[PDB]
RNA sequence: GCGGCCCCCUGGACGAAGACUGACGCUCAGGUGCGAAAGCGUGGGGAGCAAACAGGAUUAGAUACCCUGGUAGUCCACGCCGUAAACGAUGUCGACUUGGAGGUUGUGCCCUUGAGGCGUGGCUUCCGGAGCUAACGCGUUAAGUCGACCGCCUGGGGAGUA
């Protein structure tokens, strides 16, 4: 997006703040997925592998993490 | 030599190469140095050392513009951005505000086909 | 939790300009309900209205556009 | 006999020929049998963005109960008549007070 | 889609009295008016298919009702098929 | 609409025609007629100037008012006439003050409809109106060229004018050839598209048709000799040579705009 | 299969309390209708992408991947085709048989006393109990225990070809 910088302010700390703008809005994901295309088989294919690997830590992550290893 | 003491830097960086264009508040552009004129060939050309040495020639070009403070656009992904706003006051500046612009298009139009290789 | 069941309302209503700059971040994005935790119908009526607002001129659709 | 927010936009400058027109708007609607149930001039306010290279456009609101056929006329006016500049009437459950 | 006041004179129009709103008569004189409003879209748009499949639905049951009534008793049923106006 | 021949015989074998029902089954208005001789293609001088005109039917001109003169008077379409000389299909239209007029019939067009030309009417299909009250992004049709000229541009069926801009005085408009054009905005237009749409998709079976529409047989070059055009002869069909006219300028991709004082208006030639 | 916004026309499902007809039901050979993409027909459109194609590379070779171009096509209307890993590889309807977590959409009661808790529905996702199964796994949405009706299979190849 934008940012300003103020009078009295390091620039590094700018720099930084430019650098979370960019992590916020969305640059770099989406150009990431904007690049080629994708076919709807696969993005429908992402989307449901992706929610397959969400619970698929989570559950391993709520209850098998619950008893102890040694 | 037309004294225009305030200006814009765009900054395009794309996966291939860094073009640095210092222009004035209106658009008009001043004279640029890209990553890949200063030597820096083939897969020298995309490293972020090449955005520093693109706007430190860039900021070098325009000593008879009398270009003070400038307001930094980027626009695209890659190595880029970070090296180059490093090395813009590094050149000796006063950035005042710093911006993305990269172009987004709301699922307009039909992206190439996915490299196999 | 969430302000609209909190609150009451039949409908997110877009006219509602200050809860409607609100909901979206600084970048004119609706911001998601798994991070702000809206309910999914009011969900969904609010960007149904943030959408109508930004037919109206009345919201930004990104920032940076002249 | 449905009930329509009709919220349309004119020019900065003519607001002075926003006012008659809603009384001949009125004239679009109570002659044949439509109720009009809100008045509520926003006024020249800033822009997201300029429309035909402008900010700061009039906001009128209008809210009412009418025939639908009367308001199929009244969008060949608001496509032809060239102070209003964007319009859209969109239909709600039921007639409302309040701002 | 044959607002509720239709219905009413509708039903006070082939009811035994105000209420009876589910005798087979009824059912086949609200299929009769929906199919010809539906027939009154239909000749406009022409490809509707999900509308043409709630049409499909509707003839088959109005078809499956009169052939009931003509089973059950025949009587009323001459009267329905020259009152409703139909072929068969 | 169209419909196809049923094939008892070759020439009812290939054809496809357009039926119509609109069209008024009777003999046309009478005082707007008046009689048309065919020509051949033969001038003053009595010799051909151009080739394959002759024979077919005769036929009586419509006077068609194309000039729209009447103004703030308002006009009932009476009925559809089919015309001979031209495309589509023309409407003797008839105004309140008691006056019958023949018009080119747009595409939404039945009998019974409310026409008024001025620079008042309305944005219906149907009204006259300078080319400063119609919108940008329009269609129009029946455009003049020149104010009080009568209306050149877009009268065949189907056909219509996309009005692109307006600078000042200047209206662009997209022609139907895809050439872009500035014309004066005082000048008046017609709203809509010509009627008869399915002109184009008329077939006519065999030789009798094109022979009796008024066009006469279209002879090649490399039948003819050496003498009667530059394709001439040949020991069994050799060409050899670039293709030109009978009068040697070279056909079949030569520019020949030789206008010089008319390219003021024109913003884009066609592509 | 459907993805910005708005209106016009319209199908269907669900929930509450009731009111009404009174077995009007289920399944379906043949038949008919809908049926992604590609493809065909005539007419418009044609930005981006891109079969075919051309050129540059790589390679022993490379009419492939990679790169630079690029015509059909993709788009709209009206007709045709009738096929797919048309895939929960699971016919349709109905019944019975402990659970826990979730999602979506309702509704009833109590205090809204306070983002509440308390019960009844519909659709849907995950793990598992009995039971079944060659095992994998399914597991109240069954591949469990049953009933009705339809379709289908009889070694592989020939071949869903003549």
């Amino acid at each position: 997006p934008v940012i300003k910088v103020r009078e009295n302010e390091p620039f590094d700390v700018a720099l930084r703040r430019f650098k979370r703008s960019c992590e916020k809005a969305g640059v770099l994901a989406e150009v990431r997925r904007r690049e080629f295309y994708e076919k709807p088989t696969t993005e429908r294919k992402r989307a449901k592998a992706s929610a397959v690997k969400r619970h698929a830590k989570k559950l391993a992550r709520e209850n098998a993490r619950r008893t102890r290893l040694y | 030599r037309k004294q225009v003491s305030d200006g814009v830097a765009h900054i395009h960086a794309s996966f291939n190469n860094t073009i640095v264009t210092i222009t004035d508040r209106q658009g008009n552009a001043l004279g640029w140095a890209t990553a890949g004129g200063s030597g820096f060939r083939g897969s020298r050309k995309s490293t972020p050392f090449a955005a520093q040495v693109a706007a430190e020639r860039c900021a070098d070009a325009v000593k008879e513009y009398g270009i003070k403070n400038l307001e930094v656009m980027v626009k695209g992904p890659g190595p880029g951005r970070e090296s180059t706003i490093r090395a813009l006051n590094a050149a000796g500046f006063r950035i005042t505000n710093i911006t993305d612009v990269t172009p987004i298009p709301h699922n307009g139009c039909r992206p190439p086909k996915k490299r196999r290789v | 939790f969430c302000r609209f069941t909190a609150e009451g309302v039949q409908e997110i209503d877009y006219k509602d300009i200050a809860t409607l700059k609100n909901y979206i971040t600084e970048s004119g994005k609706i911001v998601p309900s798994r991070i702000t935790g809206t309910r999914a119908k009011y969900q969904r009526q609010l960007a149904r209205a943030i959408k109508r607002a930004r037919y109206l001129s009345l919201l930004p659709y990104t920032d940076r556009h002249q | 006999m449905r009930h329509y927010e009709i919220v349309f936009m004119v020019h900065p400058d003519q607001s002075e020929q926003v006012p008659g027109m809603i009384e001949r708007y009125t004239a679009a609607i109570t002659g044949a049998e439509g109720k009009i149930h809100r008045l509520e001039d926003w006024g020249r306010r800033q822009l997201a963005y300029p429309i035909n290279k402008l900010h700061k456009a009039h906001y009128v609101l209008m809210n009412v109960e009418a025939p639908q056929e009367v308001i199929d006329e009244l969008e060949t006016t608001f496509r032809f008549n060239d102070a209003v500049i964007r319009s859209m009437v969109m239909r709600t459950k039921h007639a409302v007070t309040e701002a | 889609s044959l607002s509720t006041e239709a219905t009413a004179k509708i039903v006070s129009e082939f009811g035994r009295d105000a209420n009876d709103t589910g005798s087979t008569e009824v059912q086949v004189a609200l299929l009769t008016a929906q199919i010809n409003h539906l027939q009154g879209h239909f000749a406009e748009h022409k490809k509707d298919h999900h509308s043409r499949r709630g049409l499909l639905r509707m003839v088959s049951q109005r078809r499956k009702l009169l052939d009931y009534l003509k089973r059950k008793d025949v009587a009323r049923y001459t009267q329905l098929i020259e009152r409703l106006g139909l072929r068969r | 609409a169209v419909v196809k021949c049923k094939p008892t015989s070759p020439g009812r074998r290939h054809v496809v025609k357009v039926v119509n029902p609109e069209l008024h089954k009777g003999k046309p208005f009478a005082p707007l007629l008046e009689k048309n001789s065919k020509s051949g293609g033969r001038n003053n001088n009595g010799r051909i100037t151009t080739r394959h005109i002759g024979g077919g039917h005769k036929q009586a001109y419509r006077i068609v008012d194309f000039k729209r003169n009447k103004d703030g008077i308002p006009a009932v379409v009476e009925r559809l006439e089919y015309d001979p000389n031209r495309s589509a299909n023309i409407a003797l239209v008839l105004y309140k003050d008691g006056e019958r007029r023949y018009i080119l019939a747009p595409k939404g067009l039945k009998a019974g409809d409310q026409i008024q030309s001025g620079v008042d009417a309305a944005i219906k299909p149907g009204n006259t109106l300078p080319m400063r009250n119609i919108p940008v992004g329009s269609t129009v049709h029946n455009v003049e060229m020149k104010p009080g000229k009568g209306g050149q541009l877009a009268r065949s069926a189907g056909t219509y004018v996309q009005i692109v801009a307006r600078d000042g005085a200047y209206v662009t408009l997209r022609l139907r050839s895809g050439e872009m054009r500035k014309v004066e905005a005082d000048c008046r237009a017609t709203l809509g598209e010509v009627g008869n749409a399915e002109h184009m998709l008329r077939v006519l079976g065999k030789a009798g048709a094109a022979r009796w529409r008024g066009v006469r047989p279209t002879v090649r070059g490399t039948a003819m000799n050496p003498v009667d055009h530059p394709h001439g002869g040949g020991e069994g069909r050799n060409f050899g040579k670039h293709p030109v006219t009978p009068w040697g300028v070279q056909t079949k991709g030569k520019k020949t705009r030789s206008n010089k004082r008319t390219d003021k208006f024109i913003v884009r030639r066609r592509s």
